[PDB]
């Protein structure tokens, strides 16, 4: 369950893989890891599937309605900070899941919340049991300067690596871009195929 | 002497408090909706007011969802407060379900809510009159919701001081299918003839959407145009 | 002095809320519906109306479940509401006992329902009458679900401004057994008889279902053949 | 000026309410009972009605278990609605003790019951009057339960619009053992004279039960001997 | 104008509600009690009725408990109602001493549950009056529940339409320490001179109990002696 | 026109029901207490009634606890209720605390108590007044609890259709730390000038307590004295 | 027909019943106070009645807390009970913070607990007024809370049947930071020239706090200084 | 005889009570307020009154956030309750999404709490009107909340005895973006302009805030300038 | 994790650390430590993130509140309170929180709350994974009189000593001061950087 997201300028990236475990074993080579929850906003979930799921629907529906009723996104962090307070207001009853959420408002912001609601905001993070690769590469290989292209080709080098390592992540490598201008746009597969080629990697 | 409680019958068997609201609503500026060739229209007369106040809080029509809208007639306070429940039913809707499967339900949550209201004592229902609109599983929807818990899926229909006399016209001019901009002129024409000699149709707001697009409100210039 | 609260009874002891409200049922169109050889069948009046209103939503006839259904006359509002209870009391019944057994104690369930509202202050009872028809354990079957939760099982019945000059037909027509297509007629005739001079019994709904059948809805053109 | 609530004295000290249901009771069809040597017995007229009324719907006596029975007389609505607590309170008390031991409780359980809306306001008593009639660890039962809670054990009572005629008849002929058919007919006579000059005690259910035995309902063809 | 909530009090500062039901409570036959050597007794009047009723259940007086026992007078479906509540609140002031060790706080409980009934809307309060007798570590009891929630212990009272006249006697003819039989007499004489010209005073139950000793109720045999 | 809940305020300002209530008050028997040198003491009149009441039940005046203990004035059914709340308060106080520390919050909890049915419509206040007096940490004690949950610490006051006729006196003959007895008689004499002209002064109750001591009814001979 | 309910406006939009509230008020004695040089003080007429009340329970000036005091003017029932809510509010205030920081929040809780009965049927607001002085974090405070909830800081305020007299003087008199007893004679003549022809103003009791210091009472012979 | 009760709708469908309260609003003091260029301000009128009260607490606005603010128009006793739930409400907002975001949803809070007293018996709505004004995420913001719970974005309005002749004036002399001191001095005209004849608009507060900036009182020397 | 908070005359300073732990592994190496909670108080959490963050967000809008109605700062002593009270209410249902509430109210105060709800004033406090090496410090460094100055140093010289022990405290050093003239203000990042080089330490 590798996922991450990085930030830049005017700009955030967030990519994730799509492996559903139970141990030695393989349900789904394919299941879905990142959504887009409000016009210039994505959030990756990354654990426990029923939890999160439940946690990606009660948050699109909020952010919506808010959206609906007010005709303004919600800033990034108040969106953090809403879950945060859901999170922590049933901490000892929690949710075995762990979510990223990246947009832009104002700023292009990343905050990675845990199972106890404390969201902090950060330069990039890496949710998942492959994370701590991606988080290997990224400390040899992010810098603030990176082009729109050469960030949705790091985001790659990372899970591609990871997925070399961690027997719970695989299959595709789902990617999206939220730009001020473009808002949240899901590249197409054959799309990363073509950067997965390039480098050198296969699957 | 019995139209005093939401409780009591007359002895015609009546309700004549529900109808006090039935009348609450008539006292609102008339609006109307039709169905058309892969979609779904509003129209809403408004008396443009005080400059001072800012245009984004005075449209009798509301997006309570991308693909779903409505439209009110009655008290105001009545008004805004059965709008959330829509947006919000909407919600609950949405995510035990994934999506905003029928937008049936959500107007049965509406209807459902108002009912109660006119049933025990100690309340009262809302004195207000929602028109449904959007796409669904199934396509184009129009339903109209009365103050009673009451609703119709339409084709075409109104509310508020004028429908009888938006409808009286519609029942005998309306044709399914129109493309849009015609169905949009046919339903002005309609919605004109309900006005009193001597007054002039000012810009009334309509919005639409489409199979497989989301709603979209004319603006006031594009509107200015089937004037 | 005394028709003013739900709870109280007159000196001939007589509760003149609840009969007002059995008035209100008395104000909607009529409908009757006859078992006969393995099944039973509803027919339902209809004053056509705005062909702006989706025909789907006009139908006093509703399938509560598959295998049964059924007809209401008076408040609309309060109509779509016992309907829902149907529905919904159907189902839990259905999910208790693996199949809806009894059609009975469904109709116990809506009966018991209704009946409580007659004997509460604070509240006001449905001014809807029901006629449920369906198949069961036992086979073909008829009750009918008055205000004041008062059931019984029929052969044959209705309910309606008719009910009356319906029921005074079959109450000297009817004979029991006949073949679908003619209890379909006789019920026909008997409506029929019930409207008023020069009134022309417009297009009726009709619905049937037999032993070991699902319902089916005589669609306009199967209906239009009894005319 | 005091008749109006269930809850209010009058200055005699009377409650002109609950008396008023004793009123409602009073309008419906006379029905009595007595036991004899080994078990009681039920009588109950009908004035037949519509032949399109499924009979089995329409027996003013009711079996709520094997070895109890009983009758109403009043509103029809609380009559079914009060019939249902004797079944399901025969229940409870037959599941906590392993058997109905002593029908009275099961009597009580009702009283208490119809006592209760006899003095809150909000309510309003049950315009019912309820004979129980069977067999428990003591033998024969006979109690009769009006609207305000009161029961009475009697050997022979009635309720209905004939009550008064028909207790003035069996005050004065009823003689207790008598062979079941014979106090079948004494009944018979005593409910015969308490209709009016004219009248023709049509077809009256009956149903008995003796020590050790079910109860068991005459047929309308061994009813129609004591013709 | 006052006499209408059991909540109000008058300009004089009288609750007419809790009065008139003082009121129905007059309207019951008299019955009397008294204590003497080692023990108490209580007399109760009854005109005798039906045949047809089992002389089981048209006993005014009770056993609560073998060693206590009561009397009523007023509404008879308030009366069951109240000896229950006694009976009943015996029982747990008798598990959770593991006796009923002072016949007073059977008394409270039941006095207690009567007074609140006089001091809220929406209830209206008990028409009965009770008289308790029987014997409890401390011996001979007698006390007199009125509708209020009002209790007194006596050594000789009485309730129902006579009271007053039963209690001028005794109020002048009553002597302590009667042996029984004596004392039985004595209140036979007293409730006698309680009825009006012409009447003749009935055979009247009674019951009495002896310290060390349970109730026993005087057969219509060892009455009909003192006639 | 205002006089008729416990919650309207009149143009002047005035709670009329509360006020009837002290009405109410004011038809119960006078009744005085005063403390003096280490201690109070109370009197109480009682117009010698039926031989047949057991003297024990009969006492204006009640023993809360060893050391406190008080008198009512006005129905006696809310008589009795308060009393009781005074003796439970009393132990809550005394098991909290471990022993009936200030006799005030014995009085608080039984003000406030009062005071409550004095603000909320569907209840009506308690129709007693109650004097308390005793000995606590503090040393002697009286207080004077009205309808209204009123209360003021005195060195000497009464209650009852006498009340301002006694205390007429004493406020203009009181004087403090008279040694019991000689006190006890100024009061008698006090209490006698409230009676009206021919009546005697009969057989008043009284009882004392006095700085580490606990309380005394003087007895029926005791009393005879100050005659 | 309107001043009868406390939620129901006029046509005016008044609110009749809170406003004979503030008439209940008028009808207590007056009483003033005003802040200082560092500090604050309260003056209360009080017209001296029977010496067999310990003036210890008469005083309408009440330490809250060391540091804070009130007096109140209406119903005296009303009086206590608040006056119990200042103190304990004080507490809560006091325990959550670790002192009472702002004196404010203490007439917050107060005024909003006052507010809250002046909008709900079946209660009845407090016919009392306070006026609450004090030193916190801040400094001299001085508050005054009506009926409604209606909370205002001043420097020199009255309520009572005089407050328009003694706020007509002040109001053009009255001026700040006098030397504390100056302060006390200005309020006292103020407090003078409220009364009636005839009337000589006696001993009012007065209490006073500085910056740094508790409160004090004056004492009655300190007091008789200002006479 | 509809004017009554808040749940009653009138044979023309309006709600008299709800109306009434939206005319207790109009007896308080005027207050309008606009944004401009980059930000928005605020004025109310103000009768200067007792020199004995304490400014901070007469200032008809009041600071919910450092970046929001309102004003209110009628009861004062409901003014302050309402301020509250903004102020409160203010931060609850704040908490759960780290910022005062829209304040929009600030003013829902509001209008919604107001909106539900406007529905059910037992209770009344306030008497009051607020005008809200602030910033952002979005920006100026200007919205008032009535009795009934409407809220409307303004870029300028009023409430008050005046708002009328307020509003009269701003809608036909406003013109956006206005550099404060300039919008100051057209909203001190329009002020003026609402005033009856031989008026003379006394010293009126004033506060704006501008995107990026805190909030900020004029002070009485700084507006003293524009009179 | 570690924290601090000095008293002087009419001044209080308050400095964190910013990482975010997780065993061997290092979530964010910037994260949000002191905040400031009032116009003359701050707060120092460390611990539980969630719990924490939560907290100061409780805080923040009831000291607000209180100072927008009563328009006077809340009493130093009265928030510590206020924190112990709340923290002591679900003391078996914890925060697994350590907060620090310093500011100036009449007199410069610091206050040490722990999960029971007990708030202790103190000279100093250090709360955190790495403050028995501040306590270390500060045992042999710490002076009453010192300068405004002098402190904004030692708080440092701790929390810089701290990180060369404590494997869970690292980052930038955000230090502020209050003071009964300037209030809450904190230090700007290239101000901290200059105390740092000064001294002879590096990150």
């Amino acid at each position: 369950t590798t996922t991450v997201g990085i930030t830049l300028k005017d700009a955030v990236i967030m990519a994730t893989e799509r492996r559903v475990t139970m141990e030695n074993f393989i349900m789904h080579k394919n299941g879905k890891k990142l959504f887009q929850i409000d016009t210039y906003t994505g959030m990756t979930i990354a654990g426990l599937v029923g939890d999160a799921q439940v946690l990606v629907r009660y948050m699109k529906a909020e952010l919506e309605l808010y959206r609906l009723q007010r005709r303004v996104n919600m800033p990034i962090e108040a969106v953090a900070t809403l879950l945060s307070n859901m999170l922590n207001q049933v901490k000892y009853m929690p949710y075995m899941v762990q979510l990223l959420v990246g947009g832009i408002d104002t700023a292009p912001h990343v905050f990675s919340i845990d199972a106890a609601g404390g969201s902090v905001e950060d330069i990039y993070a890496s949710t998942g049991s492959g994370s701590p690769f991606v988080y290997g590469v990224l400390e040899s290989q992010y810098s603030e300067k990176m082009t729109v292209d050469e960030g949705v080709d790091l985001v790659i080098r990372a899970i591609s690596a990871a997925k070399q390592r961690d027997s719970a992540s695989g299959g595709m490598i789902d990617v999206a871009v939220i730009t001020r201008k473009d808002g949240y746009v899901q590249l197409p597969t054959d799309q990363i195929e073509s950067r997965i080629r390039k480098l050198g990697l296969i699957l | 002497a019995y139209d005093r409680a939401i409780t009591v019958f007359s002895p015609d068997g009546r309700l004549f408090q529900v109808e006090y609201a039935r009348e609450a609503v008539k006292k609102g500026s008339t609006a109307l909706g039709m169905k058309f060739a892969n979609g779904v229209l509003l129209i809403s007369d408004k008396k443009v007011r005080s400059r001072l106040i800012e245009q984004n809080s005075i449209e009798k029509i509301q997006l309570i969802d991308d693909y779903v809208a409505a439209v009110t007639s009655g008290l105001v306070a009545d008004a805004r407060v059965l709008v959330d429940f829509a947006r919000i039913s909407a919600q609950q809707e949405k995510v035990t379900y994934g999506s905003l499967v029928n937008i049936e339900n959500l107007v049965k949550r509406v209807a459902d809510q108002m009912q109660q209201y006119t049933q025990y004592g100690g309340v009262r229902p809302y004195g207000v009159s929602l028109i449904f609109a959007g796409i669904d599983q199934i396509g184009p929807r129009l339903f109209d919701c009365d103050p009673a818990g009451t609703i119709n899926e339409y084709k075409a229909t109104a509310i508020g001081s004028g429908k009888d006399a938006v409808v009286s016209f519609l029942e005998r001019e309306y044709k399914e299918n129109l493309p849009e901009k015609e169905a949009v002129t046919l339903g002005i024409k309609a919605l004109k003839s309900s006005l009193e000699e001597g007054e002039e149709l000012k810009a009334p707001e309509i919005a639409s959407i489409t199979v497989g697009n989301k709603y979209r409100i004319y603006d006031q210039e594009e509107v200015k145009k089937f004037l």
